[PDB]
């Protein structure tokens, strides 16, 4: 069971700015993570697959990096929407494992 | 391989190199005339008019 | 293992990533499908040797 | 190319709870491993199960083995996650989600929802 | 969980006819035997035959073997009993019937039946 | 084909009486009958499977007993429900038959 650590638990940021949010593996996963939007009371939604691609239906704000162990998820210019939970899961193996979340705020 | 500038050489079953290598029991060969969007719809198990 | 990647030549004449005749990539896709057939389905093979 | 999920219910302990996913939009619907996702209330997302409508096979994360059981009705499209014995702990709201196949192991398509509360 | 079954059809003897049943209410209704079992006017319940709409298996009755046509559809999960040439002796009601697998043959549900009047 | 045998063929008796139906195989059937209730205009319905078991939602007046060529169906109490053919089902084999029946009235 990969065990997946998403730091910072929250973040304040203001709207514009940069955010960054890393998701940090027990173990080695060869670019295997996902990156998924959930607004409060809403269906989390893919972003960013292989944690370099991503979905259709994403703006390029949105992008992701990182390998191995460390990843990282960066927005480059905050929207009203952006703001809310953002989950990383491996699928590099079975026993799939989300991260705990970050919530956003302004 | 003297046959036009970009000809499109598929081969199901073969390899493109290996067919001076081969006998074959029954040979036949079908021309007709399509357009090129339509070539790919020659072949094994594909949609098309 | 053989891992090369490089165009085959099979032409005398070189093939530097020309992909014309008798020039090609040596490595193909499988293109797996559910919908193909169990001899065109994927299998898992490991060699205890 | 959605999931459409049962209509959130509340049930008491001790009950035996079913939640149906329907799949629409996307042909071989069979050939989709389909699985289900737990939200507590306040909590990040658990990966419980997944399912192979065409083989019935199933997976499970070892937390939820056992204590859940996903079925999968090939024939509606469905698929069905089913707990015995409700309690307090099972009290979350629960995500179907579909997999791409291959090496593609995210969930591309999630859900509504359906929420429980025991 | 009942099985419909169509309108009672009234037909001079010498004609084709085709009865439809179609179960509904019940997940899986391809993997369920249905049946179709005749009763005469004030007489006792007759076995007809019965079909697996998953790969169309049929196992008549040695009485009706070669007579009936039971055929069944899974797509809309309907299964159909053809009778040709409808003689006279053939007015009497018919049962659509849904039995369980397994050891567990008993016709478990019936339909409301057929006026089939010849 | 196995051959059922229903006795007796019509059988009168008062509300909230107690009747014995009897069901027997030309051939041993070991316990697979099954019992099944139809009034007059309408859908027989199965009361008893495995020759003992009451199929749910029938009431539990209703008993069935007997393995082999005998089999008996038992009503302790009749009412205005119970007035109505009564027949036995083998499912031993195939080839399924049904008895004659039993014209049960008040």
């Amino acid at each position: 069971d990969i065990q997946m650590t998403q730091s910072p638990s929250t973040l304040s940021a203001s709207v514009g700015d940069r955010v960054t949010i890393t998701c940090r593996a027990s173990q080695s996963i060869s670019s295997w993570l996902a990156w998924y939007q959930q607004k409060p009371g809403k269906a989390p939604k893919l972003l960013i697959y292989k944690a370099s691609s991503l979905e259709s239906g994403v703006p390029s704000r949105f992008s992701g990096s990182g390998s191995g162990t460390e990843f990282t998820l960066t927005i480059t210019s905050l929207q009203p929407d952006d703001f809310a939970t953002y989950y990383c899961q491996q699928y590099d193996s079975f026993s799939w494992t989300f991260g705990q979340g970050t919530k956003l705020e302004i | 391989y003297n046959l036009a500038p970009f000809f499109t050489f598929k081969c199901y079953g073969v390899s493109p190199t290996k067919l001076n290598d081969l006998c074959f029991t029954n040979v036949y060969a079908d021309s007709f005339v399509i357009r090129g969007d339509e070539v790919r719809q020659i072949a094994p198990g594909q949609t098309g008019n | 293992r053989d891992i090369s990647t490089e165009i085959y030549q099979a032409g005398n004449k070189p093939c530097n990533g020309v992909a014309g005749f008798n020039c090609y990539f040596p490595l193909r896709s499988y293109s797996f499908r559910p919908t193909y057939g169990v001899g065109h389905q994927p299998y898992r093979v490991v060699v205890l040797s | 190319v959605q999931l459409v999920q049962s209509g959130a219910e509340v049930k008491k302990p001790g009950e035996s709870l079913k939640i149906s996913c329907k799949g629409s939009g996307y042909s071989f619907t069979s050939y989709y491993w389909i699985g289900w996702v737990r939200q507590m209330p306040g909590k990040g997302l658990e990966w419980m199960g997944i399912v192979y409508p065409d083989d019935s096979d199933t997976r499970y994360s070892p937390s939820f083995q056992g204590q859940v059981t996903i079925s999968a009705d090939k024939s509606i499209s469905t698929a069905y996650l089913q707990w015995s014995s409700l309690k307090a702990s099972d009290t979350a709201m629960y995500y179907c989600v579909r997999h791409p196949g291959g090496g593609d192991w995210y969930f591309d398509l999630w859900g509504r929802g359906t929420l429980v509360t025991v």
